[PDB]
């Protein structure tokens, strides 16, 4: 859902 | 008026056991803010729990098993303390909830027996050879993956919210082929078929420590080093892929690794050992 | 001359014991790419080593430990095949190497006998009370957070790539007034802060599993529920902030728990203790 939106911060 | 729900080698769980444990688990449902099954099948586990809980409880009797009284005492003082409260704030929440601290006290004795043998029953049943320890160890050394520094490029396969069936097929196999010609550049299979917004700048996506990274994908990666390809994983999105760039006490993790799979192993084994060694008839 | 690195009880560490593994550390570090400490300490290191090695394997030599043959054998062929390798094609990889088959038959049984009496030792040392597994139970319980789907807001506080403490103490300080001032909107906070893509937005991530989140995250959120904020976690590249919006197993999960967590102590512990109650005389 978020895994890469969140993953695209580090 | 208290039925039997089930005889369980001579000796019943009572409709008033399991409808009062489907108190205290709606009890905490609410709280915890999970959702339950049909209330058909959730009485058809809760049930189940009951059962074995008695297969077990009645080998607590079989063989002697006490519970230090100051055991007891000092579980729910410290299961008190857990949920900020002293014995007198929580006596309160037992009486506002509408428990007899002493039905309550007994309960818990009942877990704590059940526990005491179940475990002391499983610890009983693992052997670990030294033939084994070893092995292992040696297979944990080129693998420590502990704080790393680990630069990845990633590719992605585009999945719809609720997909079908086809597609997830039709996706995994077209994933699974993109690894196939993965391990024979990955980059250049970005541009070709990573839905993602890095996939121009080739998945290229720079340096993460393996902690900061999604855990979905930790779980195949420490397992793993430079070079390697990884997936295809599946999740909300849809399937990732997944090239790698850069990066006695193990016989402690060695250890450990199996002192641990093999009770996890080994319970689960003797827990359908003991539903098997065993009448049961349930009364619906 | 048989030069003495060093002297353990009644027994020795040479320079040769020393000298060797030394190497095939730097070997199956630059073999593995994760770089090693000074020259200076890293032997330091290789010297407690074999010096514990030792007592330990003294302790072995008093107490009637020997190794089974077929056990050895079993456990050599399994590392055999776990690095790529085979059976009488070992001897010409090693023996090509440097080594002979008794450089490492003889020398494996060194690590078994080893890894025996040091656990088999510290295995005698754990007890976990009734009271330990139930309180812990408990609390595992509190945590419940599995594949828990989570919606959630993000605050990012960014720093430099390397900046110096002064650099860091501000946004460290400055987040814990946004956290105070979070719990009486975030959604405000957010853009009025936050350094993220999704900071004008007001830092909302959207629903999504705990396991697809970073690592890091899932560890600080797994004890957490609807309206809990926690951080201000520092990684890469600053600190994050964020904002919860919704969302018989636990008696086993809670012992391989302490089984694991009691081991792991009373084993530090164990040499700890071996090591300060014995002769270390040590020859430069």
């Amino acid at each position: 859902n978020f895994t890469l939106k969140f993953w695209d911060i580090f | 008026v208290d039925k039997v729900a089930a005889v369980v080698n001579n000796g019943v769980v009572l409709e008033s056991d399991v409808d009062g444990l489907m108190q205290s688990v709606k009890l905490n449902a609410a709280q915890a803010r999970q959702q339950l099954p049909d209330d058909a099948t959730l009485r058809h586990q809760i049930m189940e729990r009951l059962i074995m809980d008695q297969i077990i409880l009645q080998m607590g009797q079989k063989m002697g098993v006490k519970i230090s009284d100051e055991q007891l005492d000092q579980a729910i003082a410290n299961i008190a303390k857990q949920n900020n409260m002293t014995l007198d704030q929580m006596r309160s929440r037992l009486a506002y909830d509408g428990l007899n601290y002493n039905t309550y006290r007994n309960q818990i004795r009942k877990e704590m027996i059940i526990s005491e043998v179940r475990n002391n029953e499983v610890r009983r049943r693992i052997t670990i050879l030294p033939q084994e320890v070893e092995s292992l160890a040696q297979q944990v050394g080129n693998q420590n993956d502990a704080s790393t520094e680990l630069n990845l490029s990633h590719i992605l396969i585009p999945l719809p919210e609720n997909p079908t069936s086809d597609q997830v097929n039709e996706a995994e196999s077209q994933a699974r082929a993109i690894v196939d010609q993965a391990r024979n550049d990955f980059g250049k299979l970005a541009i070709a078929h990573s839905a993602d917004q890095q996939a121009l700048n080739g998945g290229q996506m720079g340096w993460g420590r393996i902690q900061e990274l999604p855990g979905i994908f930790a779980q195949a990666l420490s397992t793993a080093k430079k070079g390697d390809i990884v997936g295809p994983i599946r999740s909300g999105v849809g399937f990732h892929i997944l090239k790698v760039n850069d990066l006695a006490a193990q016989k402690d993790r060695a250890y450990r690794m199996l002192m641990n799979r093999k009770f996890s192993e080994e319970a689960a084994s003797w827990m359908q050992e003991q539903r098997a060694s065993a009448y049961v008839k349930i009364l619906s």
